[PDB]
């Protein structure tokens, strides 16, 4: 059986850290709702 | 038993110890997460029982207590924070510019970071603290990376 735990508020931190790109990728999503890559 | 609003995590006793599987967002009365964290089961909240209400394994998500509330958009311009609950770790900000999943059905917004799977369902925020979307649902490039689509529901 599964159980919740509070972690934190939903806030927007001016001080967060930033990192990560911004790809575009072409993408299928299928009736399972997983996601593939098309090219 | 914990119904503020606010970011959650997602625990078992079914495997080894105590693990999470994922994360959700508890707004309005309403607990948010993705599907293929729960598969749809019933959650345990201290003495309370937290019972599906609406779920979809395509869009994969699924709404606790009531319907799905969270209806925010990415502008598809700026900048964003993923608040990041890994599991056995602190909550934290993360901000990065999405990219684009291109779809035959239109565009979605998507987060180019890498977390561990119990990360599932942690939110994407705007600058002004409104949810746009939960992480954990997308695809592994070239190297073994993560790029999650920024997958949200529809408010009726
Ligand atoms: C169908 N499904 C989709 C997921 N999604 C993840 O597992 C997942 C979610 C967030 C970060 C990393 C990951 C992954 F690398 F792939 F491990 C799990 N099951």
């Amino acid at each position: 059986d599964m159980y919740i735990e509070r972690a934190g508020d939903i806030t927007w931190e001016k001080d967060a850290e930033v990192t990560g790109n911004s790809p575009r990728l072409d993408v299928a999503l299928d009736e399972s709702g997983d996601f593939s890559l098309v090219e | 038993g914990e119904t503020t609003d606010g970011v959650y995590r997602v625990m078992t006793r079914r495997l080894l110890g105590s693990t999470q599987v994922g994360v959700g967002v508890m707004q309005e009365g309403v607990f948010h997460t993705m599907w293929h964290v729960t598969k749809g089961a019933a959650l345990r909240s201290g003495e309370g029982r937290l019972d599906p209400y609406w779920g979809d394994v395509k869009q994969d998500l699924v709404s606790y207590c009531g319907p799905w509330k969270l209806d925010a958009a990415w502008d598809g311009l700026s900048e964003v924070q993923l608040l990041a609950v890994p599991p056995g770790e602190r909550a934290k900000n993360i901000q990065t510019l999405p990219g684009i999943f291109k779809t035959k059905d239109g565009d979605i917004g998507a987060v180019a970071l890498d977390y561990p799977a119990g990360t599932s369902g942690s939110p994407i925020l705007d600058k002004c603290g409104r949810v746009i979307g939960l992480y954990g649902n997308g695809v592994v490039i070239k190297n073994g990376s993560y790029v999650s689509a920024i997958t949200q529901g529809k408010r009726e």
